[PDB]
RNA sequence: GACUUUUAAUC
RNA sequence: AAAA
RNA sequence: GGCUAAUCCCCCAUGUGGACCCGCCCCUUGGGGUGUGUCCAAAGGGCUUUGCCCGCUUCCGGAUGGGCCCGCGUCCCAUCAGCUAGUUGGUGGGGUAAUGGCCCACCAAGGCGACGACGGGUAGCCGGUCUGAGAGGAUGGCCGGCCACAGGGGCACUGAGACACGGGCCCCACUCCUACGGGAGGCAGCAGUUAGGAAUCUUCCGCAAUGGGCGCAAGCCUGACGGAGCGACGCCGCUUGGAGGAAGAAGCCCUUCGGGGUGUAAACUCCUGAACCCGGGACGAAACCCCCGACGAGGGGACUGACGGUACCGGGGUAAUAGCGCCGGCCAACUCCGUGCCAGCAGCCGCGGUAAUACGGAGGGCGCGAGCGUUACCCGGAUUCACUGGGCGUAAAGGGCGUGUAGGCGGCCUGGGGCGUCCCAUGUGAAAGACCACGGCUCAACCGUGGGGGAGCGUGGGAUACGCUCAGGCUAGACG
């Protein structure tokens, strides 16, 4: 562009777009289930998917993931969403986290505990 | 809680003698005697050769865990040598060398830097007659560190303060072994070092 | 200092008012190259003195009128319309720039 | 008609010395000759003179290069590596005395036009005056 | 009415005033229009008090007035001394 | 609740009836002052154009008009009153105009 | 269950 | 037919 | 309805002076002087009572604070292009401390816009903050300056000052009282409740210090402030030991009931002594006030701390929290068992289909450590909106071609101006912050003192090469 051109119209600034409209650009937004379905894998993938259709506090109903070896999450039990895309599952950009409200942690979870929230188990 | 672990481990894994013992770190048994490889069901096994990476945070690893520091602590230090105009290389050494913990060890009032830092701790020190209880208190020069008058009469003073009778100091430090005396002279310049360490990496890996 | 500007009357069509238009030049900011913006000023001419193509000077003045705060302080040199010419296209060419097409 | 006859004229100077031309003209002008005047100064020709064409005013430009060189291309290397207009119509460029450049730290040289004249940027810092950045050469 | 007084720039347990000229109305810590010294109550160093007798003095004579503390400092720093 | 400071309230209100006593007349003597200007009468009508000017000043002494509202008021006064004789009147008494 | 390296399909 |  | 005081209200007087009108001047917008005529003052109180204190009146000036005006700068959308009637200007009037369509009547037909008017979206602005080599980008919580608001809307009164958060009036919504006529309210003050939310604290102590209001003063008021409290939310300091010294109860240690190293690490010996106990125990506070001196300068004396019996000093004294993430590559750190495209992992590339350094466990290792990790958001890397610093034959990108308006750009010589441009001096750039030096708390964080730079803009003076402008000339561009 010459001088006098950049002059005329400058330079467009690019602007960003969100990957996680959990509104009001919070960490987390508290939801509620609707439905607790399984979905399966995409590329090359393959297994049960386990997902979670979210009546979301910011207005909103999406889909999010629900991490760990097993869960017990019914059609009406609170939940904190965290953001957060599971490459598998096209549509699916939340996680649950596991160990708040009515997400329990994981039992007989060893390592990475912070995450799933498992309290530390006794070394008696 | 600067680390307070296995120790003739650290020497192990950075596969050069690190005397983080004073003492023993002498006598056949630094480990690093008959048993220089790394820790670990792993420490003999074949070793790839190292990314331009490891070796720069290895050599860090070196130089911090000579001192004690914390890489909270250390890495602040690096930062105001980066700051100060000098060498940064050098100046960060000087500026590790200054603390209070380090010196009392250069004197051999203490035989470790980690025996040196509980004698801090402890009030067994003192700096220009008030006593000083900050291993990171950093030492000036013209600076007097003498022992705690109530502590110049304790075992462990004893023998360490009568084994530097013969002894020699770095000549930026000067004691006198009578009254428990030393004199910080000068930042100690990076000639008069002779650590296992090239600080040229180091400041390497803060480039990153 | 009250400001002092000097500039081309374009419209002596109000009593004892002219309308004076202000040449400013200057670099621009980001890009460097000098850009030459302009703007009117409605100077007070108690004495219906001055007329089109006058370059006057300016000078800030007491409010005279909302819009209106300066009184023209002297003529530097009558007549030449050719600047109030550049100006008067400027306006026509606006009849086009819509939803239809003017004049070039 | 030429829109920026300085960058001509540097123009066909960085041409001409790239083929290795011996002579080069450019039409003449007391601005184009107060710059040529530096150029041969510092030591980038072998100067220049004023001339006539087809009946009009130009200016010789005598090149300088370096010496015939070993291996393959003995090309000689170049006295006037780079040679680059600044200020230009549409972008002038303008600079403080405390604004003018070091061009290649020292080695090279950079040609300001000052209300005391046409001067290099070393000449511009001496009287103290900055002006228009004209070119630069190294 | 303007008056010259103590303003608070020290830290907590740390009280470091500056001895200041300003209007009545502002802030304790507002904008003041000169700065004429300075004082630290716990006398940390042989220099916990300055003031600017010259200064000082010009405020006073066109209508400055001093706090109860402002004055006693000012005095220290002889002031008002004629002697 | 009750803050005492009420009684501003109370002070306000007759203060305001107070001031707004003396506008009144103020206003009242100038018109009449204007009126009898416009009709030639010279001499009464200085006469009250002088009394219109004591009652601003003292107007002004408190803080009713007070400032340079008085002035701007005597001002306007003096002016008509006096422009207004330019219908033959030739001011009698002179009172307030200094011709 | 069988085939395939697993799986779909196929018996 | 899908994955490698 | 009746009585009454004053520093409450009014009248007469004196007029230093001041205000207004008209001239018998200088200045230059309404500044200053002058003269005639009008016009305008005051409050008393206390004593150590014939003096002194506090206060009153008019005027000139200082200081401080503030109103108003102007140049320049200040986000996104042109899928917003035309907008405007008090609207632009004028005369007269009103209004105000004051200029002005600020408001009004009358006359005029103007004013604004592509250099983006009008409309729509978003948003308090700044010192600064974060980031970046820089240019720049993002941001404006804490602290400091300015603005705006005080349940939503409108209005004015009183004042030096408000169109007034804890003043007033009306309308509206809501709460409360109600003998249903009618009334009381406004935490965006401190604290606290509740709702919303992923989420944000004590219905604390004190007026001792600094500051403020009133008072001659004693002193009263001060949820401003000075402190303590809760929260690893942040930053800094510190501890869980130091020096010696290589063995393994019912041990998860390759469990259809299939046993690798950790590591001087532990044990254990010797030493110091976090907590904790006893004793002492602070600066912050010397003024106001009283006495001498003249209520002055100066000197003398006394009262007074929430924090807190806290910091700090001395004495005694116990070996006494460790966690969290990661180990396919990017990226520092590898093996066994379980599982078998399942269960699951995953920042990107990808991993799991019976021998998985990628899943879950275990041993081992790496990283950091009272923290560690996750999610969100900003700058960086990204020369990936490219001014510095990019591109368009085939990667995304030349308009289907022309004509031409505005605009941008402009050959050679001389001269005037000096707008751009450059230079010198000078003013402005509050403080805090940032940088450097020194200093106070044992260090540091933190804080104190001092120092230095700075574009932009104003003023005065100067330069004239280039750009510009005016004037003249040329013929190499262009046209004939
Ligand atoms: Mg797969
Ligand atoms: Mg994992
Ligand atoms: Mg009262
Ligand atoms: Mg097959
Ligand atoms: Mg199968
Ligand atoms: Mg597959
Ligand atoms: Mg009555
Ligand atoms: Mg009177
Ligand atoms: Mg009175
Ligand atoms: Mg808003
Ligand atoms: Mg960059
Ligand atoms: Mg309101
Ligand atoms: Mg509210
Ligand atoms: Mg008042
Ligand atoms: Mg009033
Ligand atoms: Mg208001
Ligand atoms: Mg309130
Ligand atoms: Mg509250
Ligand atoms: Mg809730
Ligand atoms: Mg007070
Ligand atoms: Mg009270
Ligand atoms: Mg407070
Ligand atoms: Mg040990
Ligand atoms: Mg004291
Ligand atoms: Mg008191
Ligand atoms: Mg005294
Ligand atoms: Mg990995
Ligand atoms: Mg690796
Ligand atoms: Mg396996
Ligand atoms: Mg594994
Ligand atoms: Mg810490
Ligand atoms: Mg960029
Ligand atoms: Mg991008
Ligand atoms: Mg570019
Ligand atoms: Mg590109
Ligand atoms: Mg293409
Ligand atoms: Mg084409
Ligand atoms: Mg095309
Ligand atoms: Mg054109
Ligand atoms: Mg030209
Ligand atoms: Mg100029
Ligand atoms: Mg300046
Ligand atoms: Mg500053
Ligand atoms: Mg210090
Ligand atoms: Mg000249
Ligand atoms: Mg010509
Ligand atoms: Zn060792």
């Amino acid at each position: 562009p010459t001088i006098n051109q950049l002059v005329r119209k400058g330079r467009e600034k690019v602007r960003k777009k969100s990957k996680v409209p959990a509104l009001k650009g919070a960490p987390f937004r508290r939801g509620v289930c609707t439905v607790v379905r399984t979905v399966t894998p995409k590329k090359p993938n393959s297994a049960l998917r386990k997902v979670a259709k979210v009546r979301l506090t910011s207005g909103y109903e999406v889909t999010a993931y629900i991490p760990g070896e097993g869960h017990n999450l019914q059609e009406h039990s609170v939940v904190l969403i965290r953001g957060g895309r599971v490459k598998d599952l096209p549509g699916v950009r939340y996680h649950i986290v596991r160990g708040v409200y009515d997400a329990a942690g994981v039992k007989d979870r060893k390592k990475s505990r912070s995450k799933y929230g498992t309290k530390k188990p006794k070394e008696a | 809680g600067r680390y307070i672990g296995p120790v003739c481990r650290l020497c192990r894994r950075e596969g050069v003698k690190l005397y983080l013992k004073g003492e023993r770190c002498y006598s056949p048994k630094c480990a690093m005697e008959r048993r220089p490889y790394p820790p670990g069901q792993h420490g003999q096994k074949r070793a790839r050769r190292p990314s331009d990476y490891a070796v720069r945070l290895r050599e860090k690893q070196k130089l911090r865990r000579i001192y004690g520091i914390s890489e909270r602590q250390f890495r602040n230090l690096f930062e105001e040598a980066s700051k100060k105009k000098g060498v940064t290389g050098s100046v960060f050494l000087g500026l590790l060398e200054s603390r209070l913990d380090n010196v009392v060890y250069r004197l051999g009032f203490a035989v470790s830097r980690r025996q040196a830092r509980q004698l801090v701790r402890h009030g067994h020190i003192t700096v220009n007659g008030r006593r000083v209880d900050l291993p990171s208190y950093r030492v000036r020069p013209g600076d007097e560190i003498a022992v705690a008058e109530k502590s110049r009469n304790l075992e462990l003073i004893r023998q360490n303060l009568e084994a530097m009778k013969g002894r020699k100091v770095g000549p930026w430090l000067s004691l006198d072994v009578e009254g428990m005396k030393g004199k910080f002279l000068r930042l100690p310049d990076r000639e008069d070092l002779a650590l296992p360490v090239n600080e040229q990496l180091v400041i390497e890996f803060y480039s990153r | 200092p009250k400001k002092v500007l000097t500039g081309v009357v374009v419209s002596d069509k109000m009593q004892k008012t002219v309308t004076v238009l202000v040449e400013r030049q200057f670099p621009h900011p980001l890009y460097g190259k000098v850009i030459k913006r302009s703007k009117k000023y409605l100077a007070h001419d108690p004495e219906e003195k001055y007329k089109l193509g006058d370059v006057v000077e300016i000078i800030e003045s007491r409010p005279i009128s909302k819009r209106k705060r300066f009184r023209v302080l002297r003529l530097v040199e009558s007549g030449r319309m050719d600047l109030v010419e550049k100006y008067l296209i400027r306006r026509q060419n606006y009849q086009s720039l819509s939803k239809r097409g003017g004049k070039a | 008609m030429l829109t920026d006859p300085i960058a001509d004229m540097l123009t066909r100077i960085r041409n001409a010395t790239r083929v290795y031309k011996e002579s080069t003209d450019v039409p003449a002008s007391r601005f184009k000759e107060e710059i040529l005047r530096i150029l041969a100064r510092e030591g980038f020709i072998k100067g220049y003179e004023r001339v006539d064409v087809d009946g009009k005013p130009y200016l010789r430009v005598y090149l300088k290069y370096g010496p015939r060189r070993q291996g393959p291309d003995p090309r000689p290397e170049q006295v006037i590596h780079h040679i680059r207009r600044i200020s230009k119509p549409g972008r002038r460029v303008y600079v403080g005395v405390k604004e003018i450049p070091r061009v290649r730290r020292g080695l090279g040289i950079a040609i300001l036009s000052t209300s005391k004249g046409v001067l290099t940027d070393r000449e511009a810092r001496k009287l103290g005056v900055g002006g228009e950045l004209i070119c630069e050469v190294w | 009415m303007v008056k010259i007084r103590l303003a608070r720039f020290g830290s907590k347990h740390n009280p470091h005033y500056r001895i200041v000229v300003t209007d009545a109305r502002r802030k304790r810590d507002g904008k003041y229009i000169e700065k004429i010294g300075y004082y630290d109550p716990r006398k940390t160093t042989p220099d916990w008090l300055k003031v600017d007798v010259e200064r000082a003095r010009y405020w006073l004579s066109v209508g400055a007035q001093p706090t109860d503390t402002a004055r006693r400092l000012l005095r220290q720093a002889g002031v008002f001394r004629q002697e | 609740r009750n803050l005492s400071a009420l009684k501003r309230h109370r002070q306000s209100l007759k203060r305001r009836l107070r001031n707004k006593a003396k506008k009144s007349a103020i206003k009242t003597l100038s018109k009449k002052a204007i009126q009898l200007a416009q009709e030639g009468k010279a001499e009464e009508a200085l006469k009250i154009m002088r009394k219109a000017e004591s009652l601003i000043d003292k107007a002004a002494k408190g803080s009713t008009l007070h400032k340079n509202a008085a002035a701007r008021r005597k001002s306007r006064l003096m002016r008509k009153v006096r422009q207004l004789l330019e219908a033959a009147g030739a001011p009698l008494i002179g009172g307030g105009l200094s011709a």
